[PDB]
RNA sequence: GCAGUCAAGCGUUCAUAGCGACAUUGCUUUUUGAUUCUUCGAUGUCGGCUCUUCCUAUCAUACCGAAGCAGAAUUCGGUAAGCGUUGGAUUGUUCACCCACUAAUAGGGAACGUGAGCUGGGUUUAGACCGUCGUGAGACAGGUUAGUUUUACCCUACUGAUGAAUGUUACCGCAAUAGUAAUUGAACUUAGUACGAGAGGAACAGUUCAUUCGGAUAAUUGGUUUUUGCGGCUGUCUGAUCAGGCAUUGCCGCGAAGCUACCAUCCGCUGGAUUAUGGCUGAACGCCUCUAAGUCAGAAUCCAUGCUAGAACGCGGUGAUUUC
RNA sequence: CUCUUAAGGUAGCCAAAUGCCUCGUCAUCUAAUUAGUGACGCGCAUGAAUGGAUUAACGAGAUUCCCACUGUCCCUAUCUA
RNA sequence: GUGAACAGCCUCUAGUUGAUAGAAUAAUGUAGAUAAGGGAAGUCGGCAAAAUAGAUCCGUAACUUCGGGAUAAGGAUUGGC
């Protein structure tokens, strides 16, 4: 008979069910609007997160209390080694959806993505793509002609590319695979595009750029199965209620005559896919460089990687995403970071940054110096040593 | 906030949920002052409405002058206890909590200030500065 | 940005780290963390602290 | 309880801007009566708490039509249930009442929703005190005080979790269907402007924040501590020392890591089609008319985009496929 | 002065564990009190060993408020067996 | 032994080491803990929990049956050598 007094329902029914996501590797379900009048180029990029951060910039926000003023913010430091091409996959539109046509590989398959097909690797005899790279042999033919099918048909064309795991403090030899939808103008530019990069390499900078929104696409860290207090945030029952207290009072009226598909429940937290968009670029870092976290205002020689190394994950030694604030998935998860679906052209979208100061004490603890240098320059000579 | 009040207000974390009383600043001649309200507050079932830095509640004044006592009036919240968080990235917090008496506008009852102010208030409301020792 | 240093112990605070307090006087004081800030609190004396 | 028809009358003038007597037609099933059909080999009897969902006779929020609409404010009506609808003092209360905030503090249903969900304050056993009644035993929806709240391991539903069979095994995908989400306020500016004798006094565009909700996240700050990590302390036991045991983790200070908080930070998409309504051309009726044919604009609506699952009897592309 | 029916409620005490009306009226305490207290009394239906009024001390009795206190709560989190 | 102590805590003589066991450490529990800011706003109701606590010295109101009230309230001190 009508609720006593009103309140706003625990929960977002559009994040159903809440069930373990199928696959670790969260899928993309939806690239740019392809605009075929402008270079082919990746749309997506994978990475793995390595942790988070503080950043020092002043603020470009004219009319707000903290224009032209110092602000710290956090940011979260994906670690993005450049991808490898390997394959390209043509769809056609039929009336029950976009269908793979077909697909070609490269000649070489490197042993990273190779293992990515087998689940008993060691004792194997690793018959990976054996027989399918002696297509290549009829000096054309086979692979030429699928080629030419996807510039026939295809109403859109998508790269495989892998990680370089390698490149990667990770201890999984196993690299991660996906398709890349490739947005530049053509359909035959780009699949001949994706020929001419068989086996070779496509970095985050050919596809990302400074103060650029993007969107971040990741499997939730997993938590195993909740009670419904956290799992729905719902309100605790008082201390005296008898058999326990962090449930739910009323699961359901009378009648209907059912438990009813939107009450709260107890089940699995975490480990749920999650397009998370609009996290503005803050650094597209570079491998071979030395400065990574160095500044035009902080001078001094040092990486990315803070004092300890990035705590369960290690240190950055290749190219790096770094974006502001955080990001779904946990350190060491395989993460896509996909460029926008829409041209947001908001203010704190377009605000160009400059960093003025990046963190890099240890996060292993209350890290109290920069550098090993600093941290000597402070405290003298030490026992050890000298 | 509440009203009357010249700008706005990044949040900051919430101190003093209603039923808090807290130290009066003012020579107003009120020792203390009772939340009753805040003007910000929206609504949430079982959500005690709650004050921070700068905002108008309506208070009472539980001790000090009888000509003072037992009637609701504005307040404004010069300093809290609960650590808060500026966004130049520092968290940092009052040994007290205060308030000044003030009208519906933001007029403040009496004319001084003893203590310290936080600068998100008085940034929020021009008499309380006008009648502030140090801030921040 | 400044560093500023722990009031207590002397150590070096970078932008976000540890508290201000500003006690009752205007006097404001800094910690680089918890644990300076912990000792402050219980009116110890850095001068006998043998790592400040 | 709610809504109509008539129009005497109110409304300075004027029935119908807003109302509306006398009479009169209805609707509703959260009232309360009436009935006694079901249940007396028992359907747990009030209120609150908690949580979901529905109704619309809509309080707020969107877009409109109308006014005794100058402006500001308000009131009447339409499309509208997409989204909100609160914190408290007194009472067991439902109800009521006052304080207070607020965009608004709308009304109802779901066995007077919800007791193997709680609670047990009231009513509703036996103890006891009153008043009234009675010769008395005792009685009084009169007052008063104390009075045990049981079981799920079954089926289904719901939450999540595996999984036989479609040559085998592996990788990359499609998308039918189902779900879906954002919300509301202020300040600056427009502008002391339009309007107005005055008193007063808006809005669109632009800008900065905030509320309610949601999804992640742990660099920072905070919480937590069997890191029994380091140190300090009491008592006793190992002859002393060093170093340790015991005191249900003996106690205290700090304490990483992990988990975690509007106690922390980040993020929350943009196209179309329509509704009310206002219109274009335009007859019916050689005039007139937004409507009859045709048509434009047009809403917190809806349909897509987007987001989540992925049919375990929906599908596609691709790799390798056994001599011990 | 009179009637019923023998007398006609004195000393006291009260919206009291007894007051229907009733959430009584005034005062007090609160921002706000169907609560509490101090008062008032034509008291439906208080009242004198069917005991009345007062009362220091005592109470795991009922009831109000203050200080201290605190995860009761705002609003939840974390740890151990 | 500590201490006021046949208390609690540790020990000697003596007696036990017996109450299915193994591997994990989800939810929800039962039992034991702690929480920033606020401080009863929770609730029929401070239910539960939290705060106080030994000892020495100082200090101690109304009222009263003069016996009490009273550890009233409120303070300072406490190791080791
Ligand atoms: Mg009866």
């Amino acid at each position: 008979s009508h609720r006593k007094y009103e309140a706003p329902r625990h929960g977002h029914l559009g994040f159903l069910p809440r069930k373990r996501a199928a696959s670790i590797r969260a899928r993309v379900k939806a690239f740019p609007k392809d605009d075929r009048s402008k270079p082919v180029a990746l749309t997506s990029f994978l990475g793995y997160k390595a942790g988070m951060t503080t950043i020092v910039r002043d603020l470009d926000r004219p009319g707000s209390k903290f224009h032209k003023r110092e602000v710290v913010e956090a940011v979260t430091v994906v670690d993005t080694p450049p991808v490898v091409v390997v394959g390209v996959v043509g769809y056609v539109e039929t009336p029950r959806g976009l269908r793979s046509l077909t697909t070609v590989w490269a000649e070489h398959l490197s042993d990273e993505v190779k293992r990515r097909f087998y689940k008993n690797w060691y004792k194997s005899k690793k018959k990976a793509f054996t027989k399918y790279s002696a297509k290549y042999a009829q000096d054309g033919a086979g692979i030429e002609r699928e080629l030419a099918r996807i510039k026939k048909y295809a109403s859109v064309v998508r790269v495989l590319v892998h990680t370089q795991i390698r490149k990667t403090p990770l201890a999984q030899k196993k690299a991660h695979l996906a398709e890349i939808q490739l947005n530049g103008g053509s359909i035959s530019e780009k699949v001949d595009w994706a020929r001419e990069h068989f086996e070779k390499t496509v970095a985050v900078d050919s596809v990302f750029e400074q103060n650029e929104m993007i969107d971040a696409i990741a499997v939730t860290k997993g938590h195993g199965f909740e009670g419904v207090t956290h799992r729905w945030g719902t309100k605790k029952l008082p201390r005296k209620t008898h058999r326990g207290l962090r449930k739910v009072a009323c699961i359901g009226a009378w009648h209907p005559a059912h438990v009813m598909w939107s009450v709260a429940r107890a089940g699995q937290r975490g480990y749920h896919s999650r397009t998370s968009i609009n996290h503005k670029i803050y650094r597209v870092g570079k491998g071979d460089d030395e400065a990574n976290g160095a500044t035009s205002f902080d001078r001094t020689k040092k990486t990315i990687t803070p004092m300890g190394g990035f705590v369960h994950y290690g240190e950055i030694k290749n190219d790096f995403i770094m974006v502001k604030g955080c990001i779904p998935g946990n350190r060491k998860r395989i993460v896509t970071l996909r460029k926008s679906l829409y041209t947001n052209t908001s203010r704190k979208a377009l605000e160009e940054v400059s960093l003025k100061w990046i963190d890099t004490a240890s996060k292993f603890g209350k890290g109290r110096f920069q550098t090993p240098a600093e941290k000597h320059a402070f405290m003298g000579t030490l026992k050890k040593d000298l | 906030s509440g009203n009357g009040a010249q700008g706005t207000k990044f949040r900051i974390s919430l101190g003093l949920p209603v039923g808090a009383i807290m130290n009066c600043a003012d020579n107003s001649g009120a020792r203390n002052l009772y939340i009753i309200a805040v003007k910000g507050s929206g609504s949430r079932l079982n959500r005690l409405p709650a004050a921070s830095l700068g905002d108008m509640v309506m208070a009472t004044v539980k001790k000090g002058k009888p000509e003072l006592r037992k009637k609701v009036m504005p307040a404004i919240v010069v300093r809290q206890a609960k650590s808060w968080r500026r966004r130049d990235g520092v968290f940092l917090y009052f040994e007290d909590n205060a308030g000044v008496i003030a009208n519906p506008k933001g007029e403040m009852k009496g004319s001084a200030i003893t203590g310290p102010v936080g600068k998100e208030c008085a940034d929020l409301w021009p008499r309380v500065a006008s009648n502030s020792g140090v801030v921040v | 940005m400044k560093v500023e240093i722990d009031s207590f112990s002397g150590a070096k605070i970078y932008p976000g780290r540890g508290t201000l307090f500003v006690r009752g006087d205007s006097k404001i004081f800094r910690f680089q963390n918890s644990k300076s800030a912990s000792l402050f609190k219980q009116r110890k004396n850095p001068r006998r602290i043998a790592w400040t």
